[PDB]
């Protein structure tokens, strides 16, 4: 299984795990005029999971879940246990982690559910090696109080750095400049609008590659930016892969 | 499901130094020309894209008047168009006529400048953002071993280093004619090499030619496509200060590029 420990965790290392993710979504991806993967879709329960191993300062090692067909983990490993969340795929259970002693979280898997449930939002969540860590760890005992925000945490910086280049690119200053931050509107906008932008950028191939609603993407100013088309390279040289939307 | 295919969009087009597309005075009659002007919210600014594959600005739709090079975009009677394939746009943003293959071109950068339809050479004056935002999109260029692009010997060339935040030189403005220009000083251009000789990437004024149009790829490089080749780092070694135009190839990380807004 692919694997980051925080023992060997630069922005080399870093880049070379966010990168392999990314070719191991796209195995099997779909492409459009903008060149850029589409994942895979209606994909058997059986082949339509990806592990992914993180491990902590403990040596101690969680296994995730991750949804081929949308970059979302599904459940997650630990020792003997596993965890999963409600709206993961009702089959997922016969599956994967089959031998060990399986749990269903109290929510599903999407920030909204996650913020509710953890009574916190993502911009008042520190990003950081040292908050990766935290993650594992509580993630591995399972102390349900810091289950939500470790996901929080873990999303965006595995998952939401695999999806966006900026995002990924935000974790590696980081990591050189030894320093955490708060998510800002540029990077939420792009978690936010992901979905979005994946059916405006596939039904783009109508018109020229002009979209059929304008998608608004902050800056690190805070000013936002108006996407109505492929013609961005805050688009373009930004998303690495997309989620399956028109035939 | 009938979002997938949605029926039309109306929206401004930018390209030479950040100007738009705009039918001259706003006139109505068939073959009213179509110049560069400074963008503005105005009705013959606007251009809505169809399935027909036109793209229609005051009711009307935009055409080349000739087969051979050098004559005029204007707009014109859709029904003229009937049995017509109409515009492509490529993804570096390159709008050609489907049947003469000729291009939509600003042979100058001021107001009032007719466009036409010219052979595809790939350059910068022939690149265009689609798109309501026309702005400049500031930015900072990161390469090889996590460092950013940086103007250098007053704006005359470019090379990586490390990534300072309040840095001024090392952002740069991302025009809609595909140019990549120094933000304290709009009027420069990153341009690959005039001199045969070297391959070197350097500053210079900008004026509309090849060797200034760069594309960012979703496979995360940095394509000039009129030489068919993008931007690397010298020998892979960023300390020798030098980048240089190259082959595409996935011998080492230095053609590995993002963009950092
Ligand atoms: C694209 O150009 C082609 C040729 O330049 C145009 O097709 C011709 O249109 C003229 C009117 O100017 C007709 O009388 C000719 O019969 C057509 N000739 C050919 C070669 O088909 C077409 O109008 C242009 N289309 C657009 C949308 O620009
Ligand atoms: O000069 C190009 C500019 O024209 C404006 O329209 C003017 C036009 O120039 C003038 O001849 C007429 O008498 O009055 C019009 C309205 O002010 C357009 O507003 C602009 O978009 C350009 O096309
Ligand atoms: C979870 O997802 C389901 C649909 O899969 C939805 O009906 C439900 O409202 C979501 N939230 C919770 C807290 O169950």
């Amino acid at each position: 299984n692919l694997s980051l420990s925080q023992s060997n965790f630069s922005a080399d290392t870093y880049k070379s795990f966010i990168k392999n993710l990314r070719k191991q979504l796209t195995i099997g991806a779909s492409y459009g005029s903008a060149g850029i993967p589409i994942l895979k879709h209606s994909v058997p329960i059986c082949e339509r999971f990806l592990l992914v191993d993180l491990t902590n300062g403990d040596n101690e090692t969680i296994t995730l879940a991750i949804n081929v067909e949308d970059a979302g983990f599904a459940a997650y490993r630990a020792a003997d246990r596993s965890y999963f969340f409600q709206n993961a795929p009702p089959i997922a259970s016969y599956v994967i982690f089959t031998d060990t002693n399986q749990n269903i979280m109290n929510f599903n898997n999407t920030f909204e559910s996650i913020e509710i449930v953890g009574g916190t939002t993502r911009s008042e969540t520190p990003l950081g090696i040292m908050h990766f860590e935290a993650s594992i760890f509580h993630l591995f005992v399972h102390d349900e109080n810091y289950v939500p925000t470790s996901f929080l945490v873990l999303i965006q910086m595995v998952l939401e750095a695999a999806k966006f280049k900026f995002i990924e690119q935000k974790v590696i200053h980081s990591i050189m400049d030894m320093e955490d931050f708060t998510p800002g509107l540029a990077m939420l906008s792009l978690e936010e609008n992901w979905t979005q932008l994946s059916l405006q950028l596939q039904a783009s191939e109508s018109l020229n590659g002009v979209f059929g609603d304008s998608v608004s993407l902050y800056n690190s100013m805070d000013e936002p930016i108006g996407v109505d088309s492929m013609y961005y390279p805050i688009l373009t040289a930004n998303m690495a892969f997309q989620l399956y939307q028109c035939p | 499901n009938e979002q997938c295919s949605p029926q039309q969009r109306t929206t401004r087009i930018s390209g030479r130094d950040g100007l738009c597309v705009d039918v001259y005075g706003a006139l109505t009659a068939d073959g009213s020309r179509v110049i560069l002007y400074p963008c503005g919210q105005q009705q013959n600014q606007q251009w809505t894209f169809y399935p027909d594959n036109t793209i229609r600005s005051l009711g009307k739709c935009l055409a080349t008047s000739a087969l051979s090079s050098g004559s005029n975009v204007v707009i014109t009677n859709c029904d003229y168009l009937r049995y017509d394939d109409g515009w492509m746009v490529s993804s570096s943003g390159t709008m050609m006529n489907k049947s003469s293959h000729l291009v939509l071109t600003a042979n100058a950068a001021t107001s009032r400048t007719n466009l036409t339809g010219e052979n595809n050479v790939f350059a910068a004056k022939q690149a265009w953002r689609i798109g309501n935002y026309v702005e400049p999109i500031v930015t900072t260029i990161i390469g090889l071993r996590h460092m950013c692009l940086e103007a250098t010997d007053n704006d005359t060339n470019v090379w990586l280093e490390s990534c300072v935040k309040n840095k001024t030189k090392q952002y740069w403005a991302l025009y809609s004619d595909d140019t990549i220009r120094v933000n304290n000083n709009r009027n420069l251009c990153v341009s690959s090499s005039t001199d045969s000789s070297s391959k070197l990437i350097v500053i210079r004024r900008c004026d509309g030619s090849i060797n200034q149009r760069w594309v960012f790829t979703p496979q995360g490089t940095i394509s000039n496509p009129g030489y068919e080749a993008v931007m690397d780092v010298a020998q892979n070694d960023v300390y020798l200060k030098k980048i240089v135009l190259s082959s595409a190839t996935d011998k080492g990380n230095g053609q590995q590029w993002t963009v950092f807004y």
